[PDB]
């Protein structure tokens, strides 16, 4: 229904906004694009579901997110992939792991601040109906 | 039926 | 006649069933009971015919419904009252308005699926005879 589609259009505008804010942060630059298959050929062999902020934008535009909870699922994925791939004691890994958690924490904190629970609740119920 | 909404 | 009374007994069993299904859905909890006159003292002043699912059950048991069309008249009322009382742009109202249409649509769709048109047609003709 038109009313349902309009609810999801509002969600999409919001999710693009949140993602664009994450993407312009210097800390998060490494998470903005897919891992280059040549530079890191072994990335595919250790990570089963690659995710990054430009992909997240693609999925938004493909109407793949119907809730904020589905969006955050992918943000968590970005964080958890970085933790899996870069687990070493050395400072260069620590930095990446810290940036990955900072990205996650930031996304949640934006949502906690700016999202209406009743708007999200509506989105969820339209989704369950489908 | 009727359970999709 | 006993045959007529039995037709309406069958209708009543069906209507209780449909109503009990609506009433256990979490989305529709707000519509299950009459508005508390204290919490919302202004409800009476804006809505002329309050209706809810527990009242609908009372009317069933009081033999007030002789057709399905009369039952659906009250379901429509529940929906239309919620739309009138909660008309605002804010998400909390949108949620209630969707929940209200979802209740209506659900009731119709159950009836469309499960009701024999000839059984309904019989009910209607007994009613016209009275
Ligand atoms: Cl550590
Ligand atoms: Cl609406």
């Amino acid at each position: 229904s038109m009313q349902e589609e309009d609810t999801f259009r509002e969600l999409r505008i919001f999710l693009r906004n949140v993602t664009h804010r994450l993407a312009i942060d210097k800390r998060f630059r490494v998470f903005t694009k897919p891992v280059d298959p040549d530079e890191v050929p072994d990335y595919v062999t250790v990570i089963k579901q690659p995710m990054d902020l430009s992909s997240v934008i693609s999925k938004i535009d493909l109407h793949k997110y119907l809730t904020v909870k589905d969006y955050l699922r992918d943000i968590d994925l970005i964080c958890s992939n970085a933790l899996e791939y870069n687990p070493d004691r050395d400072p260069g890994d620590r930095l990446i792991r810290h940036r990955a958690c900072a990205l996650r924490d930031t996304a949640y904190a934006i949502i906690k601040e700016e999202l209406d629970e009743d708007f999200e609740q509506l989105c969820e119920e339209i989704q369950e109906s489908r | 039926s009727t359970g999709g909404k």
